[PDB]
């Protein structure tokens, strides 16, 4: 109690607590004193705080607590605790027990201007996650048989000579019979968490260098990859000294980060207007042949059989039996042609338009620590529930080729690397993208455009060909769709405007709705038995009108759509 | 004198509060409030023009006779425009100053709250309203050396618009010391003598100090946090030194760059040579001074008030008010109204205006605090964008002397300028830039011109007016200059706005009104 | 030191000043002094509303032969650019050009990819056809998608790319095919070359043999200790965009040639035929810092469409003079 300066009880004996309970203001709201309560509604057993409120009362602290705060923030803890406790009864009619507690803290930096004298030392910058381990273990006290004594800890040594298996006589016990005993011990969490500097601070004809990190308690189970950070930490060391003289230490623990909500991409993690935006646009029966119009919403393409997209969006309808099979609720269509069309950006835009991911062949496609192996996963990753729309089917190794028959027409998937096998699945599906032969003149004709297999074209539907066709009338249109859509490159806002062929994100809710109430079906009702095993899209429509049933012959409307395609292998 | 006057306001009434100013917030929500006070409901007027005069009075042709002028006078003789007053009374306090005495006689229908040591205009009832024939204008001429040299030289504004209703209040057992902060903010509105002179500044550093140096009716137990009455201390104007780095204001401050020459690097050298005279970090000169380490906080104004006496900058101390509610803040009376004109924003809705004006009357409430922070973030990017054709100009040389002036023209608008004031402020930190400085002060004292692009209303060639600097006092012949082409010629003018120096001509009717405005 | 260049370095006479400097080693091939004269001279954001980043890159190769100068292709740039990354081709070139995601531990270092050190600069080749197909998957679509693709490891992760191609190959088979079509006189891909912007051709028939022997004997304008902050400026300063000034007139281009020119060697016209054009179209305001675009720039970007395309088609080599001289 050396009471001149750097008092070892202030805050806990008058100070901290004093200033909870006075930050206080009238409306009987301003607390930082009912935060903890509405904590309790659930046992969170945390607080947030900031750093720029006790310079509202004092200048003294500020510069005192940024200094030391591995003794501050437990001496807060203390006042915490003590002041807290008083809670749980106002005289001393109810308590089960006490429990332990969090404070969080609230100028960005960056990672190269910190160094040896930015040591003990609380800071504020801002990156972005990269992966990290698990949840493991750490505890506080337990203690001994030799003495049995809470084995108190500074830092979150070993017994020197004293035995305590001793005052039997004389006879002696030394070097350590300590076996430490868990049974009466404590217990934490741990994370180890990590971080990637900006793309914006010299990682070109640099490397970019990153720091490791340290967690504690409740902030585990928060942070995944691929997210945007700002934090506040210590830096902190590991190691000792006098490496061919010295080299140690860097690392990271966390006070309270603040993570970041970038705008309007995030309804991942963590209204009825927008319904009644949905549905008075369906009340319109004017959406089949609207919205061919729209998925393309700015360019040209597919456009009186973008029709066949109504189908495939919401699918059909994985109808189960009471017998063996689960049906092919997955149903794969094509397009194929040259390049020019805009047909590299078209599905470009598509990823932009549920989810999925989008390069073809060889770019999805068949550590040194704490020794486990392991095993990121095949294809249904992003895609089940997600679907996709790719090039380079015979542009691909032959090894990772047996897969996708094994992916596609069953998902009859199995593991073999090791010994045990994965029994995965999916309602996943792709479309396919082309530059193979000669097109046009291909598709008539007989069937070479894969070079290795009939089996193909077996399991897919429509055949809607990518062409650049010669026709003078429309030569001068897309001579001049083409210029001002490239230059100024402005073709952003005004797409929007139009009745139902716009919004975007609304478009990605109306659909995460739209297939996503039930498994509608059909009504009662050349044609063969593959074209045939369509059937799934005459369930499709109760989706499309948004019915619950259909016959069969309306919605051969795609049948003109898909006719289309039988020119193809007409004979 | 209206202790005989506001004794009568009983009966019904209007609370006009008058074209665009932060004037009008100032000195009249003290009276929405007082108009409950003496259980009156009040009633209120969004003014953009003389324009709104009569499309908003016309529509209530009654005769409620309790009624306001302010930022107008300079108008009509007032009946002969507000005919519908029969006997209808009239109260002004209005800061649009240089008035006609066509508009005080008849002496029912308004009040006149002209008391000043300057009697020289008695004959001009005597010389208009009264006028054998060649002495007659003898006596109009010889004397409009006095009278024209009145409303067709130059014009000005005057003093207060509640402080005298302080005057009146301060007796009358109220001490609300937010309304005086509120005063503070018509102080600094227009009584800077950075924006339009006081003078008697410095002898205003009695005459509030001396309402409120007198008076702490808790004298003694003054130490609790809600409104605790403000304190006088001699601090700056320099802009917004509080959020923002100090190296903010090192680089968007006028009185560093009329004097500093700060858009250059030589400014930049020379200023970290100075802070090493106060060596001061450079991350330190890189936070927000609430943000800064603490004793450099401190001591900023301790050592900068003097050793800053050498370096070509006299003027940097002023003397200026600053408080806080409670715990989270202090705020300064300085840095609030550049935060003021941050809701003056002029969008193509047609609801912007009038409902940012409720909206920043709905703002000086204490309970009415969190949307001003908002303000405070647009100015500075304001001021930042400033430097969006600063630099890309004095260095490009957009400038045109053409004449016994000098003439600038912008062609291209801002969203950020779509707000009209903007075209003062640029031509007041720029013509600093080449024409003060690559030079001598010979081709720098002169007044200045300033196009403005009106990209979104059509095209109507906007502006605004200028002095020279370092004589200021002496006022604007634009009060009169700008009707000599309309004189000559006139081309689809319009005098629209409360203003004197604003016109609106047509977007391609400007050179040769500039030909004919050139002499 | 800077009277010079705003003076002098903005004209299309630069076309000879900078071309009096350009390449100096011999007299030869006059065409590429103008290439080069634009090679350094482009890169471009204009990212799009809604759709995504479009494109800024460049995408060049010669065929050679051997005896050529298609090793020697190269060489003066890399000391000047304000990016370079040379790289010869396959022989040694490795496939590090297999991240897991398993960051560099302790004394276990693995290797990836430098196309983002000198994004915004260029990969300088030879033997670029020698190289391997795995390491050519990274190579791709840098330039066709901005963006390329880490195949099923623990990561897929990408690379950033707003860069440039360059390279000096060696032909297929021997020496040098006739205008009978490229990808036969080396055999590239086609998908690659979709994506592929820029041409030449060196053979030769029959005052340099006084050279070489005055050049053996060396018994021992532009200014040199300046010139990158020039194409700096060019890199830097000038950055007008237009809508169609007259370049409607392609709809010919396009209909007719893809028709008249129908059948010998005559796909190859496409926008993205143009889009390469619109990267330097533009660019001849960065060599002027013009601020604006007119057909004079159009007429010396065909005048280089004009002159490099030829040789890419049957002999039948007429299709272009007739059909386009007059736009010289
Ligand atoms: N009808 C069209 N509308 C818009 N852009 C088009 C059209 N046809 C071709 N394009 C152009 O084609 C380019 C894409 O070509 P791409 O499909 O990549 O060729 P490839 O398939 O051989 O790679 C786009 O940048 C786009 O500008
Ligand atoms: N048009 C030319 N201009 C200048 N030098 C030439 C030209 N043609 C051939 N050469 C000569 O060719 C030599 C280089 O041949 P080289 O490029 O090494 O053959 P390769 O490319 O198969 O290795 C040079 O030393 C140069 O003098």
């Amino acid at each position: 109690n050396q009471q001149d300066a750097q008092i070892n009880l202030q805050a806990v004996k008058k100070k901290y607590k004093e200033f909870i309970r006075t930050f206080n203001e009238e409306n009987f709201f301003y607390k930082y004193r009912d935060t903890l309560k509405r904590n309790y509604l659930n046992g969170r057993y945390f607080l947030e705080i900031e750093m720029e409120d006790l310079v509202g009362f004092d200048e003294t602290l500020a510069d005192k607590l940024n200094k030391q705060p591995t003794e501050h923030l437990e001496i807060f803890e203390e006042a915490a605790r003590e002041v807290a406790d008083e809670i749980t009864a106002p005289r001393p009619e109810h308590e089960e027990h006490m429990h332990d507690i969090q404070i969080l803290l609230s100028n960005p930096t960056n990672i190269r201007q910190l160094k040896s004298d930015c040591v003990s030392k609380l800071v504020k910058i801002a990156g972005i996650i990269v992966a990290a381990s698990g949840i493991s273990a750490k505890a506080t006290r337990m203690s001994i048989q030799c003495l049995s004594c809470s084995t108190v800890i500074p830092n979150l040594y070993a017994l020197p000579r004293k035995c305590n298996t001793e005052q039997a006589g004389r006879p002696k016990c030394p070097l350590d019979p300590f076996f430490i005993m868990p049974d009466k011990c404590k217990c934490v969490d741990f994370q180890t968490l990590k971080l990637q500097e900006l793309p914006d601070f010299v990682p070109q004809g640099e490397i970019p260098r990153h720091l490791q990190l340290f967690c504690d308690r409740s902030l585990c189970e928060r942070v995944v990859p691929g997210n945007r950070v700002l934090i506040q930490g210590i830096y902190s060391i590991r190691k000792v000294g006098k490496a061919v003289v010295g080299v140690r230490a860097p690392y990271m623990r966390v006070v309270g980060i603040t993570v970041d909500s970038e705008g309007a991409g995030a309804i991942s993690r963590y209204t009825s207007d927008e319904e009644e935006h949905f549905r008075r646009m369906a009340a319109s029966g004017d959406i089949y042949e609207r919205l061919s119009q729209s998925l393309a919403p700015s360019i040209f393409g597919s456009r009186d059989i973008k029709k066949a997209i109504t189908c495939m969006l919401f699918g059909g309808s994985r109808k189960r039996l009471p017998d063996g099979l689960c049906r092919r609720g997955d149903i794969n269509v094509l397009l194929l042609g040259d390049p020019g069309t805009a047909k590299s950006q078209l599905l470009k835009f598509v990823e932009k338009v549920p989810i999925a991911v989008y390069t073809s062949g060889k770019g999805s496609s068949t550590d040194p620590q704490t020794r486990n192996f392991v095993m990121e996963g095949g294809a249904m990753v992003l895609a089940d529930g997600g679907v996709v729309c790719i090039d380079e089917f015979d542009k691909m190794r032959e090894d990772d080729r047996v897969a996708i028959h094994e992916a596609m027409e069953q998902q009859t998937i199995s593991i073999a690397k090791a010994g045990i096998t994965t029994t995965l699945n999916s309602r996943c599906s792709v479309l396919a993208a082309a530059n193979s032969i000669f097109g046009r003149w291909d598709d008539t004709k007989g069937e070479e455009n894969i070079d290795f297999m009939p089996t193909i074209l077996s399991r897919f539907d429509m055949i809607f060909i990518v062409k650049d066709i010669h026709d003078e009338s429309r030569d001068i249109t897309l001579a001049k769709h083409i210029i001002n859509v490239h230059l100024s490159s402005n073709k952003s806002a005004p797409s929007e405007p139009a009745e139902g062929e716009i919004s975007l994100s609304t478009f990605k809710k109306y659909i995460h709705y739209c297939r996503t109430h039930c498994g509608p079906r059909l009504s009662e009702a050349p044609i063969t038995v593959r074209q045939l095993e369509v059937i799934r899209i005459s369930e499709s429509l109760a989706k499309i009108r948004l019915q619950p049933f259909a016959t069969d012959e309306h919605v051969n409307e795609a049948l003109r759509l898909f006719q289309v395609s039988t020119l193809d292998a007409a004979m | 004198l209206r202790n005989d006057f506001y004794r009568q306001l009983v009966g019904k009434r209007i609370l006009i509060v008058v074209n665009y100013d932060i004037d009008a917030i100032c000195a009249s929500r003290i009276l929405q409030a007082l108009f409950k006070y003496d259980h009156m409901l009040y009633t209120v007027v969004p003014i953009m023009g003389v324009t709104g005069l009569k499309r908003a009075y016309g529509e209530h042709q009654g005769d409620v006779k309790y009624v306001v002028l302010v930022n107008c006078g300079g108008c009509v003789d007032i009946v002969e425009l507000l005919q519908p007053s029969d006997d209808v009374t009239f109260f002004i306090c209005d800061s649009h100053r240089p008035l006609d005495v066509c508009n005080i006689y008849s002496d029912r229908q308004v009040c006149i709250l002209g008391d000043a040591s300057l009697e020289e205009n008695i004959p001009a009832f005597e010389t208009i309203f009264y006028d054998l024939k060649q002495r007659a204008r003898r006596q109009w001429e010889s004397e409009r050396d006095r009278i024209m040299f009145e409303y067709t030289q130059f014009s000005y504004y005057g003093r207060s618009a509640a402080l005298m209703v302080f005057e009146l209040a301060w007796k009358l057992s109220k001490d609300n010391m937010d309304l005086l902060w509120w005063a503070i903010v018509g102080i600094t509105e227009q009584l800077l003598l950075g924006k339009i002179e006081s003078g008697a500044y410095t002898l205003e550093l009695e005459q509030i100090q001396s309402h409120v140096s007198r008076l702490t009716n808790k004298t003694n137990d003054q130490n609790t946090m809600s409104a605790s009455k403000i304190t006088f201390e001699n601090d700056l104007h320099l802009v917004l030194y509080r959020h923002w780095p100090v190296t903010e204001s090192m680089r968007y401050s006028r009185y560093s760059s009329c004097q500093l020459k700060l858009w250059t690097l030589r400014g930049e050298k020379r200023l970290h040579e100075l802070l090493l005279e106060m060596g001061l970090p450079l991350v330190h000169a890189r936070q927000t001074y609430g943000a800064m380490d603490l004793v450099l906080r401190k001591e900023f104004f301790s050592m900068v008030e003097r050793l800053a006496e050498k370096y070509d900058i006299a003027d940097i101390v002023y003397g200026t008010f600053t408080l806080s509610y409670g715990y989270r803040s202090r705020y300064a009376a300085a840095d609030y109204v550049y935060a003021l004109l941050a809701i003056m924003e002029s969008v193509k809705k047609h609801k912007t205006p009038e409902d940012c004006f409720l909206e920043a009357s709905d703002a000086l409430s204490r309970q009415h605090k969190q949307l001003l922070s908002a303000g405070i973030d647009q100015a500075k990017l304001l001021h930042a964008a400033v430097f969006r054709q600063v630099q890309s100009s004095l260095e490009a040389r957009q400038v045109h002397s053409a004449g016994s002036f000098f003439y600038y023209v912008l062609q291209e608008e801002h969203a950020f300028f779509s707000y009209p004031y903007a075209l003062g402020l640029l031509a007041r930190f720029l013509l600093r830039g080449h024409v003060a400085t690559s030079r001598a002060r010979q081709a720098s004292d002169l007044p200045l011109i300033a196009s403005c692009p009106l990209n979104a209303s059509e095209g109507m060639c906007l502006l605004v007016g200028i002095v020279p600097v370092r004589e200021d006092s002496p006022r604007n012949f634009f009060g009169k200059a700008f009707e000599q082409a309309a004189q000559k010629s006139g081309v689809a003018l319009l005098q629209d706005f409360f203003e004197p120096a604003v016109v609106q001509l047509r977007q391609s009717d400007l050179t040769r009104f500039l030909d004919s405005l050139t002499v | 030191d800077i009277a010079t260049i705003q003076k002098l370095s903005k004209d299309p006479r630069i076309v000879e000043r900078v071309v009096a400097s350009m390449a100096p080693s011999i007299y030869g091939h006059d065409y590429i002094k103008r290439a080069l004269a634009l090679a350094l001279f482009g890169g471009e954001s204009k990212n799009p509303g809604e759709k995504h980043k479009v494109r800024g890159d460049i995408n060049l190769l010669i065929c050679g032969d051997p005896g050529t100068a298609k090793s020697q292709f190269l060489k003066y740039t890399e000391k000047v650019a304000p990016r370079a990354v040379f790289t010869t081709g396959q022989g040694a070139s490795a496939v590090g050009l297999y991240v897991r995601r398993n960051p560099v531990s302790r004394e276990w270092t693995l290797e990836a990819g430098a196309l983002v050190l000198a994004d915004q600069g260029v990969c300088l080749i030879d033997e670029f056809d020698k190289m391997n197909d795995q390491d050519r998957t990274s190579i791709h679509e840098a330039m066709e998608q901005q963006s390329i693709s880490i195949s099923k490891a623990g990561i897929v992760t990408s690379l950033q790319a707003r860069c440039t191609v360059i390279a000096a190959a060696n032909p297929i088979g021997g020496r040098y095919d006739p205008s009978m079509t490229f990808s036969e006189n080396v055999n590239l891909s086609e998908p690659i070359l979709s994506r592929f912007d820029v041409l030449c051709v060196v053979k030769d028939e029959f005052q340099l043999a006084k050279f070489v022997v005055h050049s053996h004997m060396k018994h021992h304008e532009i200014p040199q200790d300046l010139l990158r902050q020039y194409i700096v400026y060019a890199k830097e300063n000038i950055r007008p965009k237009l809508t169609n000034i007259d370049e409607d007139k392609i709809a010919k281009m396009y209909a007719q040639l893809r028709q008249e020119s129908f059948a010998t060697g005559s796909l190859p016209i496409t926008v993205r035929h143009i889009e390469s054009v619109i990267r330097m179209s533009e660019a001849h305001a960065r060599m002027h810092l013009r601020e604006n675009v007119m057909e004079a720039d159009v007429s010396m970007a065909i005048r280089m469409m004009l002159e490099s395309f030829i040789e890419a088609q049957k002999f039948s080599v007429m299709k272009k003079m007739r059909s386009t001289f007059q736009k010289y």
